[PDB]
């Protein structure tokens, strides 16, 4: 999830958008 | 060296900012 994915790991992004409502 | 990870409060802003309107849910762990 966004944790791993922004936190644990480093995220881009659209995928930091696809958390939006 | 600079840190690009998201955590917590900053991970928060971080939504605040690209979600804009759209708004978004968040839980975290602690």
């Amino acid at each position: 999830g966004i944790v791993e994915q922004c936190c644990t790991s480093i995220c881009s992004l659209y995928q930091l958008e696809n958390y939006c409502n | 060296f600079v840190n690009q990870h998201l955590c917590g409060s900053h991970l928060v802003e971080a939504l605040y900012l690209v979600c804009g309107e759209r708004g978004f849910f968040y839980t975290p762990k602690t």
